[PDB]
Formats: C-alpha cells, structure tokens, sequence
C-alpha cells in the first residue's frame, strides 16, 4: 500500500522512480510490453492498448515461453513438436534448442544471470536445464515429480519455484541445482496453472485454475494470502510487473489484469484470442541484475555450473560423471 | 436414445471421436495422435459403392481411417503418415441382410471382420504409427468433403444404406444424442 | 451363455487374458508385451480394505499392474522396470450399491475413475514402456501366491467378493459358461 | 506270324502285306528287323537316388552307391535334424530312441540355421526381437541383431560367401549383413506383405523366399537384390516353409492352408505337388538325401517322407512343445561352390554381394555409394 517500501514517507527501488504521487514506483526504461504465447503465434500487447503485435507465425503448439532481455533472445516450448526452440527477438534466426526427450513441455523458463535454461515436462515427470545454445543438456529433477507446470527463477537467490498438478498438489522450491527441496505451499491447491515472482516486492504469486485463486505468498511460502478470488473462470498462465498481475485465461480466451494488493482495478487487456498460453512482461527490471555465481572466473567447472546456495555447485550432463567440483567427465 | 439410422447417400454425420477434454481435464489443448483404433457397427445396404465411416481431421493427406464398401465388398483403409494400407473384406456386403463388422488398429497394424468372415489383416507400411485427429468421426460420407487428392474413387458414393449399434472403442455410440453435426432424425425402415 | 454369473468369493480364477492362436492365425505364437489396456468393471463391497485385480504375471520383478481398495479409496497401480506408478481413486468404495470401474493405460500414462468422478491419470518412471503378460490376468485373489515385495498392506486379501460385467481389452467377457479355470459355478447373493 | 512270330520280337502283324514287326509301345527301339530294345534316356520319372543315362544309377559328389546300387548314403558323418522348438533348440537324429537338446531356457526361439565349416549355428528369437548366434558347441552366445526387428521370420546362412540374410514378417523386409551382424543392410522391401521361409543357392548367387500376405507368393531374387521374380503365385495360402534340394537342382516348399508340399525347378517350372496329406499346419521344411522333413504345428512333431513318392511318411519326435524351423545339418547339405567375390577385394568395399553370374559392391545402412566399387556413410 506503499509499493515498493515506508518507513508516513514512501520509496522506490533498484530501476524505479515514485511518480507524481510519492507512493506509486514507476519501472525506468522502456514501455513494458506483454509477451505471451498463442498456440500458433507469439504475441506482444500493451496493457491498456487494443495493441497487437504478432511476433513469430507458422508455429504448430506453442505453450511456455522466456526470454533473454540482454542477448535478445525468445525460447518457447511446442507440445506437438515436442520441442524447445529459441530465436533473434528481432523474430528471426529460429531454431532448434531442445529436440529429443520431450511430450508435454510446459514449464520454460530463462536464468538470464547464469545463461541457463530450465524447463518442466509434466509427460516426462521430470524438471531440466542446458545453455542457452542448447546444449550442455542436463536432467536436473525427477524424485517424486508429478505434472509441474510454471517454473520461476531467482537468479540472483539463486533459487527455482515450480508447481505440481498431480494428486499431490505442491508449490513447491529448490536451489537452482535441486538442493533444498522444499514445500512452499501444498494445502488448498489442486490446479495451480501459474506463478511469478515480483522480485522488487520479494513476494510470489501463484495461480489456482480449480480453486479460482491468485495467490501472494512470502517466498518462504509464509503469509499466504489469496488477492483475487473472483473472475477466474480458469487462468492458466500468470506474470507481475509494477502494481499489476498480468494472466492469460482459457475460458475467457484473454489477457486479463488486476491490482497485486487489492484484486481490483480487474482488467481484460485482450479479449478474443486463440488460445492464451504462457505470458510474461518484457521488460528490463523483469530481468533484474544479479551476481554471476561463475563470472570472472572458472564459467562451469568442465562444462557447466549450478549457482547453489552461494557456493555454486559443479554439475555434470546425462551420461556424464563428476569427478571433482572442478571437473566433469563422460 | 435412437437406436437405428437410415442413411440416403446424402446423409453425414460428425460426432467427436477423441478430444483433449481441457475444461475438464486442465491438460494442455492438442490434436490427439492415437496409437490406437477400435470400432464395431452393424450395416445393412444395398449399395455396391460408399464411404460409411471417416475418421480424422478432414484435410489434405492429414491422418484418417476410413470404411468404404467398393465393388460390393468391405474394405479398411488407413494411413498414417506413411504410405496407407487397404483392407479388403472376402464378403459380398450388397446383401441387404444386416452384418456385424469389427475394424480394430494397433500402431500400424490393422484388421477387419465382416460378419463372421476370417479376419483379412495387414499393416500399413513401416514409418507411421499414429492416427494424427483432430477426432472428428463422420457416418455415412461426407458433404463436399473427400480431402486432398488422395482417395480411391468409391470414397465419394455416398452411402445408400443402413447402420446400429455403433461402439467407437470402448464406448457404445449414442446415434442421435451425440450427433455433433445432424441432418434429421430418421430412424431405419426393416424390410 | 451367462450376462450376469457372478461369484462365491472363495473363488479365485485366472481368467484367460489374450492369445494370438496361431492354429487359426498362422501367426508366429508369442506372449505379447503390452502398452494398451481397458475396460468396464462393475463392483459391489463393503470391504473398506483388500485386493481386486492384478495383470500380468507372478515372479519376482514380473511386470504388473494392480488394483486394491486401499484405506476404502480405490488405488491402481503398476510397474514397468522402472519404479511403480499409484493411481488412486476419490471414491469411498464401501456402499454396497452398485459402482461402475474404468481404467486403461496407454504405454506410460494410466488413467483410472470410479462412478463419474473424474479421470486420475498418472504416469510411469521413464526409461520402461513394457508391460510383460502371459494373456490371463489373475482375479478375487489367490492362496500363498502374492509374488516378488511391493506390496501395501491391502495387496494381501484373498478378497472373497462379488462383482459383474468384466470387460478385457475391446472384448466382453461371458462371465462363467466360458469361464478360463473355473472354481465355483451360482450368481450374487446380491444386496 | 504264329510261324513267323516264331521269331519276330515282339507285336508281329503278318498284316501289311506279308510279315511287319512292331513293339509294346515301351520296348520301342527297332535296329533292323526283327528285335526290339528299350527305352528309358530319362526326364519321365526314373526316380533312383540320383539318376539314368545310357542302365546308370551313380551316387553324386558326396554319396556311395548302397548295397541296393539305387539309393545314396552322404558322405561325412550321419546327418542330423536340429530345429528350433521355441523354449530352446534341439537336434535329433531321424529314426532313433534319442534326441539332444542344445541351447536351453531360450524365449520364443523360432528361425534357425548353422555355419557347417565354422561351427556356428544362428537363430531368432521373436519375443526378443533379436537374432542371436552361438557356437555350434552351444555356447558364448552373442545378439548378432539387436535392434530394428518385429517378427524374424527366417534365417538364411550364404556359407559359401560368409554372409546372412533374414526374413522380418513384421517390418516387411529382407535384410543382409555379416555373419557377425555388421555391415547391415535392408537388402530387399517392396510388394513385401508377410515374408518368412528364405532359402538360398550361393552357387548361383540366389534367394528363395516366401510371403504369405494377400497376394502369397514363392518369390527369387540375385544374392543382391537385382533380379527378383515369382515364383509362383498360383494356388497358395500359407506358403510357410521353403527348402532346396542343392543335389537334386529343385526347391520343395510347404503350403499349410492347401495342406501339401509342393515341388519345382529353380525357376518354378515343372511344379508337381508331392504331399497332399497328413499335413493339418506345417511350418518348417527341409530335405536330405531322398527325404523331405518337417514340422508342424497341430501335431507337435517332426515329420517325413519319400521327396518322390511321398509314401513313407513317418513320424519322427512326437511330443514337441512347439516345434518351429528345421534343418538337416551336414556338410554336402551345405556344398562348397566357388566364392564368386575370391580373394577379398572381390570383398569390394563393405558388401560383396553376388549379382547376375558376376557379383556387386553393397552399402550398409547410411552409405551411399561411390563409382560401384565403394562405399561413403
Ligand atoms: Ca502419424
Ligand atoms: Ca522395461
């Protein structure tokens, strides 16, 4: 109710400035735009536009999608294909990033800090990662897995948050490596489609498609709160920027937006669409800075490492065996 | 229900074969690639020629299944992506007297029984194993519709003919109170 | 012919799953590896604990898979090499009115639901798609005979029971006039 | 005549016009006059182990004439039958109180065949969609295909030119490689329905195989592929087992739907069915010496008879668990012809594979080839 920080006077944060009002923190930089996926396209809208941008086209199923604001890049997943593709954001340059191994590729999501790549694969039962290039390919979670969906990144916590639709309902976190894998919340879900966190409020916000939900939780899963609880015929996909939450729903076919605190301000920022998939904001502060567990030094062991904890920890592809915290080895 | 259905070759009839239910099952919307086909019907015509059942998107060389009487036999055609097969029926079909056929397809695999003939089996050639559906599923031909270039040529007579008892899998068909798309509601005269 | 020939519950029967007689087929004899199941199987209980249905075969890491009333919620399970898969069912199964039972799984990916409810679909541990069947299932239960140890404490009922209306893959089975091995021959005592 | 018959041969008809002479029409040779020889050449029947000339009955390369100087004895060791009985391999020999097991607890073991000169036998197993070898021994047993195979129908061993073929009923194709599974290449594929029986002639560079799809079929083809043809069409079913007598220059091949083992030249002509009964569902078949053997599966047995008279049908093991492919195993059962590849630049690059009368170079799976002698992955 003071958004971002107090102390009677009020603060912004990090790329922020308070506007003409001294309580509300603006984003520096460009205009966010919304990037989400459509089944056949990629899509850009402006959250109070009729705005339309179609980014890539001849596309078969496309579902999750992340991106690379430096290095201007766009993965997306395909469910069909079964495939994990990347491309130039300009739209160009498309090609073929995760080929083998895939059946329901849901979860996406981009480690824009450490250049890593990580998704889920509810057919696969199954959380992964590899460069940014594709390769380096490593299967990071299998235990107890069901159907994860959404998957989040904290690169600079160094940490990953997912959800699990299965018979056991879990939102759950792990360190980027698949240490401390703990339950966030695991009580009155059962269809938790989304979630995003909103770094710059150090909070996380979820989604439930059956309970019709958006949910705040700390990021230690304590004082959870539902904000929306109305108007949730069945989302599916969700993202913060600012004061807002942004989530695609299938029954309303649309982009819908609301207030992060309150649940009003309900907004449908695009009505008719195909088929609303993944969605985030592209925008500069939604890939904040953060320290390079690997930087001016040993980039990965032999081939890649895993910012655990503090300690990054060295990690080893399928087939591959360790060997050291320096070394990795077939 | 409605238990019989008479059919004039200018009758056809969609229903809705295999879906992602996503509403209801939170899965992620796709075409349904089957691994598998089951169907059981009873006919009775007097027709030499006609397309009775179609399943599959109705598109250009787009995976379909489809039971045509041609030269006064039964015969199952498939393909899946490669080549496709045909399945001819040792059975004269013109006989007016009601006959039970049996289609069943594992991967490329396929079989049909006309009444209780031996089954004349075969497999559609090594490449294609699943039948790529929207899960449209069409009785008695179809309207301006044979897709593609593609098809023999008794694949657009239209039926001329009689059907019951119509299980799709697993499930017994509901004739009329699942017609997706319907012409009339005209129960079959006996003769 | 029997629609209807139900059980004593001190009757346990391996019925007859599926061969490829090659006597009529001329097809090479084998014991088929499967990935397609099915089927619609009514049940009456008032055992909120015990054992049903297991698939398969018996030894020790023989593939399977299995049903049992676990806790009075309904769970099946199975196993493919690599771990076992549980799916369980929301529905108290203890009414003694009649329920109805479907589950099929597609290689990897079961699914089971009782009544209406809506379909548990789960999935095997990847890096194993066989299921390995001589083609006759074991049914109510057995003597001494609970194989291999990956067993709950509901897998161990010699579950005396009563039941009807089995199904086997696409086909129906006539419950005990062509019974496989045959123990006792009366219907329910029904509710 | 009856004066002049005194001595006139044989039909005497003092018709004509005063004394002509004539034979029963068999005898009918007439020199000058009055006497009358006989007629044989051969080509009509005169069935005696091998055959006639100008009166002959000499055994072949290989054979004795026995102490009834008609039928042969093979020179080597007594011939033994060895068949494939699906929970392992067992041989036996014809006609005796014994038969040996050889490889055990197997799991569904149906196509077999032996390197003689290597000691070597290979067979299929279609429930593990591999098609293994051991050694003849019956031992250190090595998967020699592992992948890519549904229904291993047939095996086929070129012991002359060291290479193996095999028939997959499931995949619609016939695929060779070397005789430790290398080099695989899928050798022939189209208007292939359900193909299981092959047979070869490595003299002359040639397959032989069955195909009990919708349009059955006894089909050949040169070692490499190039020259296929039918066989025949005509009048079959289920035609499951092929066989060639390599002495008698003929292939006898069994029909399990028409219940008979019918019999033909190499090019198919000349077809006369031999065995038209106690054949309810026959698999297998194989020939030595005068002897046709083979299995079936309603009875459970090995079975046999006269390659000719198809009289002297015989029962050899009863009692099988399910007896499959079959096979006599003995030396002149596989003959040394001439290596048509010699010397192994004749090995070409990969596959020597014999075309025509000559040979070709074959790639394995992936390579293409370059300039007819090599080939490029
Ligand atoms: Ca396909
Ligand atoms: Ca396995």
């Amino acid at each position: 109710y003071c958004s971002q920080g107090c102390t009677f006077q009020c603060w912004c944060e990090a790329g922020y400035e308070l506007r003409p009002d001294r309580r509300s923190c603006k984003a520096l930089g460009p205009e966010p735009v919304l990037l989400f996926a459509n089944r056949i396209d990629i899509r850009q809208v402006l959250p109070h536009r009729s705005e339309y941008t179609l980014l890539l086209n001849n596309l078969e199923n496309a579902i999750a999608l992340d991106f690379h604001h430096r290095r201007e890049l766009v993965f997306w997943s395909d469910v069909t294909l079964d495939r994990i593709l990347r491309a130039n954001l300009n739209g160009s340059n498309v090609e073929e990033v995760v080929s083998t191994g895939l059946e329901s590729p849901g979860g996406l999501a981009v480690d824009w800090v450490h250049d890593k790549l990580y998704w889920t694969d509810s057919g696969t039962s199954r959380i992964e990662v590899a460069n940014l290039d594709g390769a380096h390919r490593k299967v990071l979670l299998w235990q107890s897995l069901e159907k994860p969906r959404a998957i989040a990144l904290h690169p600079m916590e160094g940490t990953i948050y997912w959800t699990d639709w299965g018979n056991t309902p879990r939102i759950e976190a792990s360190s980027m490596d698949g240490s401390g894998r703990r339950i966030i919340a695991d009580t009155h879900l059962f269809w938790p489609n989304g979630l995003t966190i909103d770094y710059a409020g150090r909070r996380m916000y979820w989604v439930d498609a059956k309970h019709h939900v958006i949910e705040r939780a700390n990021l230690d899963g304590s004082h959870r709160k539902a904000v929306i609880s109305q108007g949730l015929p069945h989302p599916f996909a969700i993202t913060v920027f600012e004061d807002s939450l942004y989530w695609t729903d299938w029954h309303t076919k649309s982009i819908n937006s609301a207030n992060k605190f309150t649940g009003k301000n309900q907004e449908i920022i695009r009505n008719k669409l195909h088929f609303p998939m993944d969605i985030h904001t592209l925008h500069p502060q939604r890939q904040p800075a953060g320290k390079n567990r690997c930087g001016d030094n040993n980039g990965g062991c032999t081939h890649l490492c895993l910012p655990s904890g503090q300690n990054y920890t060295c990690a080893c592809p399928t087939g591959f065996r360790k060997i050291n915290s320096h070394a990795c080895a077939q | 229900a409605l238990e019989t259905l008479a059919f004039d070759g200018r009758t056809y009839i969609e229903y809705l074969n295999a879906v992602i239910e996503s509403e209801l099952t939170n899965e992620i919307p796709a075409e349904k690639a089957l691994q598998s086909n089951h169907f059981e019907l009873s006919l009775r015509t007097e027709a030499t020629q006609g397309l009775v059942l179609w399943i599959g998107k109705a598109a250009e060389r787009a995976d379909y299944m489809a039971l045509a009487i041609v030269d006064g036999h039964l015969q199952l055609s498939y393909d899946l992506g490669s080549q496709p097969v045909v399945l001819r029926s040792t059975v004269k079909v013109n006989t007016n007297r009601w006959l039970r056929i049996r289609a069943h397809r594992e991967h490329r695999e396929g079989s049909l029984q006309v009444g209780n003939e031996a089954p004349v089996t075969g497999s559609s050639p090594l490449g294609a194993t699943q039948l790529d559906t929207d899960g449209a599923l069409w009785l008695g031909g179809l309207q301006k519709l044979p897709v593609g270039q593609a098809l023999p040529k008794a694949y657009g007579t239209g039926f001329v003919g009689c059907l019951r008892d119509v299980v799709v899998g697993h499930r017994q068909l509901h004739l009329l109170e699942d017609a997706v798309t319907k012409p009339e509601l005209r129960p079959c005269p006996t003769p």
